[PDB]
């Protein structure tokens, strides 16, 4: 019914994060994300993938 | 004599500053120019981005779309993968990405 | 450096020498040898001296 789902869901992801998102941190500039330490550098090759 | 122009994908947020001087078209300078120490620095000095450029030793590269090991720009203009090896024309970036 | 008054928990200067090794060059290696030089991490190639 929509609502036991969704407090299955929340029990859930209570403990489901153990970290921060790697695509949440957009409030990057240009000069933190070209920066070597950026972990998702590695993952950012095609422009439309 | 017509000469080609190569086109780069490159984002649009771009540090306008790299271009008023000889820059290197693959956003990361590389070359065997820049040795001392090991053999298996080529790959190191062109293609591992843990760690930072050697000419703008601040960032790793200038765009991340044509300077990985298997980035959009290599994939589509080194000779090793040989991808435009059947067309007749030139393509005048090739001896900057092999 | 060592031999200042370390801060009272070791999370809380873990995390802040990880943060002040990202968005910069040169770093103590990673290791950390106790007994040790603490040279930083050599690299690649050097450009114009």
């Amino acid at each position: 019914t929509l609502d036991v789902q969704m407090g299955r869901f929340m029990e859930t992801w209570a403990d489901m994060m153990p970290h921060h998102p790697h695509w949440v941190n957009e409030h990057l500039t240009i000069l933190q994300f070209i920066a070597p330490s950026n972990p998702r550098l590695r993952f950012e090759l095609n422009p439309a993938f | 004599q017509a000469s080609v122009c190569e086109f780069v994908a490159m984002p649009v947020s771009t540090d306008l500053q790299y271009f008023r001087t000889a820059c290197n078209p693959r956003g990361r300078a590389s070359g065997m120019l820049y040795m001392g120490d090991r053999d298996a620095d080529i790959e190191a000095i062109m293609f591992d981005h843990t760690q930072s450029d050697v000419a703008y030793t601040d960032r790793a590269t200038l765009n991340p779309w044509a300077s990985q090991k298997h980035s959009y720009g290599d994939r589509l203009y080194n000779g090793t993968y040989n991808l435009t090896g059947a067309s007749p024309i030139y393509s005048p970036c090739f001896k900057f990405f092999t | 450096s060592r031999g200042g008054v370390p801060m009272l928990h070791d999370n809380v200067t873990e995390s802040l020498r990880r943060i002040t090794a990202s968005g910069g060059r040169l770093n103590p290696t990673e290791p950390l040898p106790i007994f040790g030089g603490l040279r930083p991490a050599t690299s690649a190639g050097i450009a114009r001296g």
